[PDB]
């Protein structure tokens, strides 16, 4: 409904992802017909940027109160599951860190903090 | 308006008719329906 | 000495599994020697007496 | 002394703004070397953290098992009374009488039946 | 998740469907169909113009579901790489259930084929019932189905190399090769000498080749909706989830027909 | 208009589970009153309530079986506990196909109408739960009664299939960042395993009932032995659905018990992988044995041997689950809250109900127990005391998390004790009546079987009062439920440990092994905005 | 035999097959009672020892030797049970020389009996019909819903082979004491055998559902001596 | 314009302010007959399923 | 009794098939040694007897599974992969021969042969591992050993608890000269060739074409087992009426066409159907060709079932012995579609030879 | 698999690195949940750890756990005769001397 994007640096919403039109007498491609959350992925995989991450959390270092593991969250809370420092020693315990309090993991002892983006 | 009385289809507080009537009627109808069928089929075949 | 205790739960497990089986076999050795066998004996003695009358 | 003495009968009545002042006054009084603490402070410190108040109360008190038992009795005495009404008003067939259940016994005796454990058709 | 403006777009690749009224309407149509069909067979109705309304409404409700399913994928644009995989798994799990209604009917034919009752003189297709010759019209159908199986793979290989005229012709020919099958199998029910009630042979032969008829009208409808949606530029060279489903349905029905021809038409 | 767009035209998965629950209560009250009608006529010899009508008695039995096998246990165990909890436990916002969920709900209320209208428009449908072919014809039941009851088994089948497909499709491609298919909780595994059997069993029943309808109305002669058919075919085509069905009602229960045994006994489940393998084996070995329901039809002497062996083998996997539950309860601390009482009453009564099953799988012993009250006493211990107890435990466990209002503990305990006593008094003497020779499906019985029949009619009046007390418990939950969390420490999800001080406990209260008990008091409509993270 | 008022256990036997059935059931009950006692004792120990305890052993979760001992022990029990069951299944049947034949046809709400022997040259074959005597017409001392007007009469110590069929719906021929229970489908012939060791009156009832009057369809078998059988057969 | 209106109906179904099943100026012809005949079909199966309970046949 | 031989053959085939697929050059080391063992067993059964080699060869699988479980070195694994050929050859040949001996009626033999050969492609499904990495794999195969013992007790108690002749002939050299025996051998061999080459090379081409995922690779080839099961079970009873040569010819044509159609597919959904077709055709060929061999030997020779089924088992085992390495060598040299095309036209051209087996001449 | 002489070194090391009361109680709570009763040396470190974090109730509740862990009463009275100089220097009093 507005100007079209060329890469994921010029995408300020769903108004920049309509695209030009194909021509009469040809089978249209995916750079000429995609509007919603499908063209964002197409524009991300043409560069090397994955828009939807699938990386588990850090299981290399513990957490102290002075130096806590920083989880990045776009809200005030994020559910974090801990299984230990070797990454499969501790059983699964679920924590809800908040921007006013830190999770502490009653069994092993890692502390978690929020980076609000 | 998320809260403790927000995911229920029916209203429980600040109501004209008290909730006791709607609650009682539900169980009354539920435990009275299977007798109407017996009455109908008993009165459709002579016996009382 | 008296300040060195290592295994206590395992002994509890072995004492609770070796008593739930002796007790079970006790309550199952009564169904087969006080409830079943005398009935079979009574049944047989009835048939070794209804036949002697017919023989006579 | 009055603030700490006999905390076993007053903790659950004080508000939450007079409870964080007692805790914040025993955390700057335990930093001192022990053997300088009065006995009342030792009792208060044990009652505040490990004590039978708040989240350490019992699921069933002594006055609740009686309530459950005397509710179950009143729930078994009502079904008995409702079932009694449906028992006086019954259709009693002619066969279920003693002088009829003694005649069937003679027939079952003539034709030898149940030589083992027993035959008896009498239940009044 | 550290791109500059990522809070303005959804943070996970799944569909949050808007509220629709169609699930309730299909249920209300099925209720009317069930009650009216259960009554009309025993009086209480008289006129047979109500059951037709029920059936027409059920099919219209399904079509109106599919409209909102096609406006959410080609115009609004919410079908990421996850939702397409979910739809494929779903269609597989429906086709699998559709294959197990045929196993029951096959087992109801082998439970009477081997061990026929005393009442019928012990013989399959019994005395007084002439079967359908397997060297006649019931073979032109097999040839037509095998040809249609190849005419549709030429359409799926012409939308990937970017040829439009070459994807419309294949679909048209395939559609006209499933109409001749239906025509051939509607003239083999008018030139027959055994009805549904003259044996247990006429009750299972008309109950496994009659479900195939209903399942194969759906192929004509799906291929029409795939030609009409390609004439109007709805399909891209790598995003076409309608052709794939209508091709996984044709092959399964061809394989099923190749079992209703060796167990029903030759073996006797 | 906002009402219509949130409770009639809906897409959110957690607002349909409440509708399942409100439907299950109604459809479980109807059947219970019908059961009381049965047990009031089998009290003393003669014709007491139903004046002389032997019809209207078999109709009550069929309407009591259908209402609670298809309208109470399945909706409660797949709709209220499956739809609501699976997405939250796996970390997904909503299901993959929401409109299919809406249709799966709304196909049922149109299905209750057909069943209720098959009991009033004529004498009725007295064919039993299993509608055997030569009785359900046009000669003994001649009217729109059986037809309108076979259309209530098609809509329910469609709903179950459409739900099963959604469950299998959601658990494969809608998990969180780091949840592979070895870290799922046990409930999701139970739902997946039941959803596979629902796909692999329902079509056979649909085909069988449709063929019966065709035989009734279009003179097709499938099951008429005057044209070349056999009725026994229908039995096969029914019982392939019959045995998987009775497992679909019990697998979702088992998983629930696991969570309870993991919560109030502060210990992890003994051998979770063992439990998942055992559930898989129980599911798979439930499809190869369907002929033990039919031993007296005249089977060969080399087919009984296979079916006696293939039935007893199921005892091996269920013993693993029972012993693992005992191992879970062994070492840990136990606090007797309301769900744990129901959990304890399920590990004993299910054993009593199932150990009788190894006495009935033998082919030699089935000529004395078939069509006798022994089978009835069998399946009440595993249905009435195995499924209903699990449903009650699940309700008492998850109700505060879903509604945000707590319930009185004393009334719940009273209800549990009344239900225990009543169900253990009503179903036990049926073993004795079966051993002495009382057949099934008879209104009036000889004078000999009177006494025990007067004792089994007394427990039902104790269980219905338990149902009424359940109604009042729900009333006290909904009204003034906010001020019922300070009465007892049953409210607390986990009791503080030995060294854990109260002040530290108040700061860190909830310690869980699932996302279920970390969500807000009433869960938000949109719960997961940013994805959850697991190691 | 006749049911007893407050019954708890099986009726008395009059055939070897029912005795084998009783022995097999009492053999299985042994292991079933053992397993139930074990489970109940472990529940009692759990309730009595570890109820609201301070120490929680949250680190015993694997087991390896114990998990092989609740998967091998139950298998041995199943094999031990299955030996006698298979022996009884294959052994007991009409191995040699059946001695009589009685066709028991089950109509809607009564029974029809035919004796396949005793045939004259013209087809004089003895047959009769069994109904239920209503409650209003009962004489003093007869049983309700179990007494008939015509009853089957058989000799003692003679093999009797029953051939069972049906004409309307699916029935069930059941005499508990004799251990006879077969169905009666509309398009097949089923068969069993029975031997009676003692004289008396043996009662039975139908099992499979057939409609309105399913509870009024008794079966009554008398086992007279040979002299009385010869006299009775020369009267009908 | 040409056969590629796809880049014009994609600027319409976004920013519509109405439900997606009644946004185009053609949904009247689909939704009036369907909703009209549904209320007749569902009112004809409730007059013959209450008229049948009373024993009346046609 | 009759049931005991059926159960023994079923169990032997199931165990061999499910031990062939333990997750753990080496693979092609099992078949070839088994080939060398094939004729020798055929001699022993002529003199020693059936059950002695059956047991001595049923125990070797147990010793081999222990060898697999405990040892991990390369030479130890090589020894473990060996001794499966000898045991499997002895078990299969002896079981099939004694099954042919016990059942003499032709239709009954066909039905029993189909039901028994249904075990293959069932072991791959019933339990794919056997003693796998996790201990809980002895918690899934545990309920099945109990059923096996419970079903073997029926065979035991029926035979040696209840109711209670040798011939010589059929030299192998003379039997090899009979054209119809060679026809049957080639009919089995080429159909085995097809699937033997198809199975290993498919994943590589799928990764090259579409970047196939690990789970998709396994899921793609699974339906062939179900197709094999259905085809064998159905045609073991259905083949006799139509004549076995027609079933063999139709199976050859269908397998050739299905193998040819594979390269055209550009998605897994397209690949689903041809695998099912190949499995169904192979079931056709096996269920039609196995029973006819005993019929031929009865018609034109003296009744001994050792050497003839030794020839048959050589025909089966030659497929897995050679063809994986050959398929790999042809792959990357001429192309996967060319390989499937060559196999398809070869199989189709072999089809006309099946006309000879319709009415074999008398002895 | 762990031996006594490794348990009684690893838990000493853990007790010599707790920095708050939450960590001290975490380490105490996961120590009294094994099959091995803690040695007198480990409990000697536990009391010093409770002194660094400045808590009294935890130093008294530790002695109230040995009474429940130990099998008999002679062993409990033998634990209280080797941990006596640690008590009479810090100032810890048992619960049965306070009557709380
Ligand atoms: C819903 C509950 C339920 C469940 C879970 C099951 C599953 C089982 N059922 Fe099923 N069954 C029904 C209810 C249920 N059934 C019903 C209603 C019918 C049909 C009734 C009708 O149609 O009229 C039926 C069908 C049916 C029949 C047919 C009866 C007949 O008509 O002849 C039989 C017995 O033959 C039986 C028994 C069993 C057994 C043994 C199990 C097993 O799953 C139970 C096994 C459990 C145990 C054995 C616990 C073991 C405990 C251990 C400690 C292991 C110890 C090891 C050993 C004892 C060796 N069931
Ligand atoms: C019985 C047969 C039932 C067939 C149901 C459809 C089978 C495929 C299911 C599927 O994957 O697609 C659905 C569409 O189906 C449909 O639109 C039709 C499903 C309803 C058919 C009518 C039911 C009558 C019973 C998705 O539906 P969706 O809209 O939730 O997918 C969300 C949109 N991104
Ligand atoms: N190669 C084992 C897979 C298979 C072959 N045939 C049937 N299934
Ligand atoms: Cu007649 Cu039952
Ligand atoms: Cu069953
Ligand atoms: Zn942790």
């Amino acid at each position: 409904q507005f100007k079209t994007a060329t890469s994921i640096a010029e995408v300020e919403g769903l108004e920049n992802l309509v695209g030009p039109g194909a021509k009469t007498g040809t089978v249209p491609t995916d750079l000429e017909q995609a509007t919603g959350l499908e063209r964002y992925e197409l524009l991300g995989k043409l560069e090397g940027i994955e828009v939807f991450d699938e990386t588990p959390l850090e299981a290399v270092r513990k957490g102290t109160m002075k130096d806590p593991i920083l989880i990045d969250s776009y809200d005030d809370y994020r559910y974090v599951g801990c299984t230990g420092v070797p990454a499969d020693s501790h059983n699964i315990e679920w924590l809800k860190p908040t921007t006013e309090k830190n999770a502490r993991c009653w069994e092993c002892g890692s502390v978690y903090k929020l980076n609000f983006l | 308006d998320v809260g403790p009385y927000s995911n229920l289809p029916f209203k429980v507080k600040n109501r004209r008719v008290p909730y006791a009537v709607p609650h009682f009627l539900f169980f009354a109808i539920g435990m009275g329906i299977p007798f109407f069928a017996c009455y109908v089929q008993l009165k459709r075949s002579g016996s009382i | 000495s008296l300040t060195r205790i290592q295994g206590s739960v395992k002994r509890r497990i072995l004492t609770d599994i070796s008593v739930g089986l002796t007790l079970g076999f006790g309550f199952a050795s009564y169904w087969w020697w006080g409830v079943h066998k005398p009935t079979v004996a009574h049944r047989e003695n009835y048939y070794i007496e209804l036949a002697k009358k017919k023989k006579a | 002394n009055a603030t700490v003495t006999n905390l076993e009968k007053r903790w659950e009545d004080l508000p939450e703004t007079d409870q964080k002042d007692i805790i914040s006054q025993l955390s700057e009084r335990q930093k001192l070397p022990w053997k300088d603490l009065t006995l009342s402070e030792k009792k208060a410190a044990w009652y505040i953290s490990f004590g039978e108040w708040g989240p350490r109360r019992p699921v069933h008190t002594k006055e609740d098992k009686l309530y459950i038992f005397w509710g179950t009795v009143i729930g078994i005495v009502i079904s008995a009374t409702i079932f009694g009404a449906f028992r006086y008003n019954r259709n009693v067939p002619k066969t279920m009488n003693r002088e009829w259940q003694a005649a069937s016994d003679e027939y079952l005796k003539s034709k030898n039946a149940e030589p083992f454990t027993g035959y008896s058709q009498i239940q009044s | 998740m550290r791109i500059q403006n990522r809070e303005n777009l959804q943070l996970f690749p799944f569909h949050l469907v808007t509220n629709s009224p169609w699930p309730l309407t299909t249920s209300l149509a099925l209720m009317s169909l069930a009650l009216t069909l259960g009554l009309t067979m025993h009086g209480y109705i008289g006129n047979h113009l109500w059951l037709f309304l029920a059936i027409s409404l059920v099919l219209s409700s399904i079509f109106l579901w599919v409209r909102d399913v096609v406006i959410e994928g080609t115009y609004l644009g919410d079908h990421t790489i996850a939702v397409r995989k979910g739809l494929n798994i779903g269609f597989m799990l429906f086709v699998l259930s559709e294959i197990l209604i045929f196993a029951a009917l096959f087992w109801s034919y082998f439970h009477s084929a081997m061990g026929p009752t005393i009442e019928i003189g012990c013989q399959w297709p019994p005395v007084g019932i002439t079967s359908i010759k397997p060297t006649e019209l019931p073979l032109l159908n097999t040839i037509i189905l095998l040809a249609s199986g190849a005419t549709v793979t030429w359409a799926h290989h012409s939308i990937l190399y970017k040829d439009r005229q070459g994807t419309l012709v294949g679909l048209f020919i395939t559609t006209l090769l499933i109409i001749l099958f239906v025509g051939c199998q509607v003239l083999e029910y008018t030139w027959a000498t055994f009805t549904i009630a003259d044996s247990v042979f006429g009750s299972i032969f008309y109950a496994g080749t009659g479900l195939h008829f209903i399942h194969m009208v759906m192929l004509i409808v799906m291929l029409a909706i795939c030609y009409a949606r390609m004439y109007f530029y709805h399909f891209t060279s790598n995003h076409h989830l309608g052709l794939e489903t209508t091709i996984l349905y044709l092959h399964v029905l061809d394989i099923i027909w190749l079992f209703l021809y060796i167990v029903f038409y030759w073996w006797g | 208009m906002n009402y219509i767009n949130r409770w009639l035209f809906s897409t959110n998965a957690k607002d349909i589970a409440v509708l399942y629950f409100i439907f299950a209560l109604f459809c479980g009250l109807l059947g219970s009153i019908m059961s009381l009608i049965l047990r009031l006529e089998l009290s003393a010899p003669g014709n007491q309530i139903l004046m002389g009508n032997h019809q209207l008695f078999n109709v009550v039995a069929t309407a009591h079986a259908v209402l609670m096998v298809f309208f109470l246990v399945m909706p409660a165990a797949i709709g209220f506990f499956g739809n609501y909890l699976l997405p939250l436990m796996i970390g997904a916002s909503d299901m993959s196909f929401a409109r299919l969920n809406n249709i799966s709900f709304w196909l049922l209320p149109p299905a209750l109408v057909s069943l209720l209208a098959s009991a009033l428009i004529e004498n009725g449908a007295g064919t039993g739960w299993t509608v055997y072919p030569p009785l359900a014809g046009v000669q003994s039941h001649s009217g729109p009664s059986v037809d309108l009851a076979i259309f209530a088994l098609h809509l329910t089948s469609i709903s179950s299939l459409l739900g099963a497909i959604n469950f299998i499709t959601t658990t494969l491609n809608m998990r969180t960042i780091g949840m592979t298919m070895s870290k799922l909780p046990l409930f999701v595994w139970a739902v997946v395993f039941t959803s596979i059997l629902l796909l692999l069993s329902l079509p056979v029943l649909s085909a069988g009932v449709t063929l019966l309808l065709l035989d009734r109305n279009f003179n097709t002669s499938f099951f008429e032995p005057a044209g070349g058919g056999d009725p026994i075919l229908y039995q096969h085509l029914f019982w392939f659905f019959g045995h998987p069905e009775v497992y679909i009602l019990i697998i979702p229960g088992f998983g629930i018990i696991s969570h309870i045994v993991s919560t109030y006994s502060k210990k992890p489940v003994f051998g979770a992988i063992g439990m998942v393998y055992a559930m898989g084996s129980i599911g798979f070995l439930g499809l190869l044995v369907w002929s033990h329901h039919m031993y007296t039809v005249g089977l060969d002497v080399d087919s009984r041997a296979y079916f006696t062996s293939a039935t007893m083998v199921i005892a091996v996997p269920t013993g693993i689950k029972i012993f693992s539950w005992l191992a879970t309860l062994y070492g840990g601390s136990i606090r007797y809250t309301t769900p744990m009482l129901y959990a304890f009453a399920f590990l004993f009564l299910f054993t009593v109900g199932g150990l009788s099953g190894v006495v009935l799988s033998n082919a030699s012993l089935d000529i004395a127990f078939h069509d006798t009250y022994y089978v009835i006493g069998h399946f009440h211990y595993v249905l009435s005391l195995g499924a209903v107890f699990s449903l009650f435990a699940g309700y008492y466990y998850w109700s505060p998390l879903i509604t945000g209002l707590y319930y009185n503990n004393n009334l719940a305990n009273i209800q549990f004790w009344l239900l225990f006593i009543g169900t253990n008094v009503t179903f036990f003497p049926m073993h004795f009546l079966g051993l002495n020779g009382m057949p099934r499906r008879i209104p009036d019985y000889p004078d000999a079987f009177a006494g025990w029949n007067a004792i089994s009619s007394f427990g039902s009046l104790i269980s219905i009062i338990s149902v009424i007390l359940f109604a009042y418990v729900i009333y006290d939950q909904l009204v003034n439920g906010l001020t019922n969390k300070q009465l007892s420490t049953n409210s607390l999800f986990k009791n503080p440990d030995f060294i854990e001080s109260n002040i530290i406990f108040n700061d860190n209260s909830i310690k869980s092994s699932s996302i279920d008990f970390l969500l807000t008091s009433p869960p938000l409509p949109h719960t997961f905005n940013t994805p959850a993270i697991q190691s | 035999d006749v049911p007893t008022p407050w019954g708890i256990f099986f009726q008395d036997s009059a055939t070897p097959n029912m005795e084998g059935i009783i022995e097999l059931h009492n053999n299985i009950m042994f292991y079933l009672v053992l397993i139930l006692t074990f489970v109940s004792y472990i529940l009692y120990t759990i309730i009595y020892n570890y109820s609201n305890a301070t120490i929680v052993h949250k680190y015993m979760n694997h087991g390896q030797l114990i998990e092989i001992v609740w998967t091998t022990l139950p298998a041995v029990i199943l094999l031990i049970i299955a030996f006698p069951s298979f022996i009884l299944l294959y052994l007991c049947d009409e191995v040699i020389s059946p001695a009589m034949t009685i066709k028991a046809i089950g109509l809607q709400w009564y029974w029809k009996y035919e004796y396949s022997d005793f045939i004259n040259d013209d087809g004089e074959i003895v047959e009769f019909e069994s109904y239920v005597i209503p409650e209003e017409l009962l004489e003093d001392g007869q049983l309700r819903l179990l007494d008939v007007d015509a009853s089957v009469v058989v000799p003692v110590d003679t093999h009797i082979r029953f051939i069972v069929s049906s004409a309307d719906v699916i029935h069930d021929f059941c005499v508990p004491a004799l251990g006879v229970k077969v169905d009666a489908s509309p398009g097949r012939l089923n068969q069993t055998s029975a031997l009676i060791q003692r004289e008396g009156v043996y009662y039975g009832q139908c099992s499979e559902l057939c409609g309105v009057m399913h509870s009024a369809m008794p079966i009554k078998i008398e086992a007279v001596s040979l002299y009385e059988f010869i006299n009775w057969l020369d009267e009908q | 314009t040409a056969t590629e209106k796809i880049i014009e109906l994609q600027k319409f179904y976004q920013s519509t302010n109405k439900p997606i099943y009644a946004a185009h100026p053609r949904s009247k012809y689909y939704l009036i007959p369907y909703f009209g005949l549904l209320g007749v079909s569902v009112a004809a199966t409730l007059f013959y399923t209450g008229r049948a309970c009373f024993g009346i046949k046609d | 009794s009759r049931k005991l031989i059926l159960f023994i053959v079923f169990l032997a085939l199931l165990l061999d098939n499910m031990l062939l697929t333990v997750v753990v050059l080496l693979f092609a080391s099992k078949a070839t040694v088994q080939l060398i063992t094939n004729p020798f067993i055929g001699l022993l059964t002529n003199r020693i007897g059936y059950p002695i080699p059956i047991f001595a060869g049923f125990c070797i699988m147990f010793v081999s599974t222990i060898m697999f479980a405990f040892s991990s070195s390369y030479a130890f694994l090589l020894i473990a992969r060996s001794l499966q050929g000898i045991g499997s050859s002895c078990s299969s040949v002896a079981g099939m021969g004694m099954l042919a001996s016990v059942y003499t009626d032709d239709e009954e033999r066909g039905n029993v042969m189909g039901i028994a050969l249904g075990g293959l492609a069932m072991g791959v499904l019933v339990g794919p591992p056997f003693g796998s990495v996790l201990y809980e794999f002895v918690g899934k195969t545990a309920p099945f050993l109990v059923l096996a013992a419970l079903v073997l007790l029926d065979g035991a108690i029926q035979l040696f608890v209840l109711q209670p002749e040798s011939q010589k002939g059929t030299p192998l050299t003379t039997l090899l000269k009979d054209p119809y025996i060679l026809i049957a051998a080639g009919s089995i061999c080429f159909a085995n060739m097809g699937i033997a080459m198809l199975e290993p090379a498919l994943p590589i081409w799928m990764m090259e074409t579409m970047c196939s995922r690990k789970w998709q690779l396994g899921v793609a080839f699974l339906p062939a087992s179900i197709s094999y099961l259905i085809g064998t079970n159905i045609f073991g009873i259905l083949a006799h009426k139509m004549g076995r040569w027609l079933c063999a010819l139709l199976g050859m044509i269908i397998v050739g066409v299905s193998i040819l159609c594979i390269p055209f597919a550009k998605n897994i959904y397209g690949l689903i159907a041809p695998n099912f077709g190949v499995g169904f055709a192979i079931g056709m060929v096996d269920s039609s060709m196995m029973p006819i061999m005993g019929y031929l030997v009865d018609l034109r020779h003296v009744s001994v079932y050792g050497s003839v089924y030794a020839i048959a088992d050589v025909a089966f085992c030659m497929g897995y012995a050679i063809g994986p390495s050959a398929g790999g060598a042809i792959a990357k040299a001429i192309g996967f579609p060319w390989l499937m095309t060559i196999i398809g036209i070869i199989d189709i051209l072999f089809a006309p030879l099946c006309f000879f087996l319709r009415s074999p001449p008398a002895k | 698999e762990e031996t006594y002489e490794e348990f009684s070194q690893r838990y000493e090391k853990e007790f010599d690195e707790a920095y708050d009361l939450f960590e001290v109680q975490r380490v105490l709570n996961n120590c009294f949940s094994y099959d091995i009763v803690p040695s007198p040396a480990v409990i000697g470190k536990a009391l010093n750890a409770c002194r660094r974090v400045n808590d009294y109730a935890t130093a008294v509740r530790v002695f109230e756990g040995l009474k429940h862990k130990v099998e008999t009463k002679e062993q409990y009275d033998a634990y209280l005769e080797e941990l006596k100089d640690v008590r009479e220097e810090l100032g810890i009093d048992l619960k049965e001397e306070l009557f709380p």
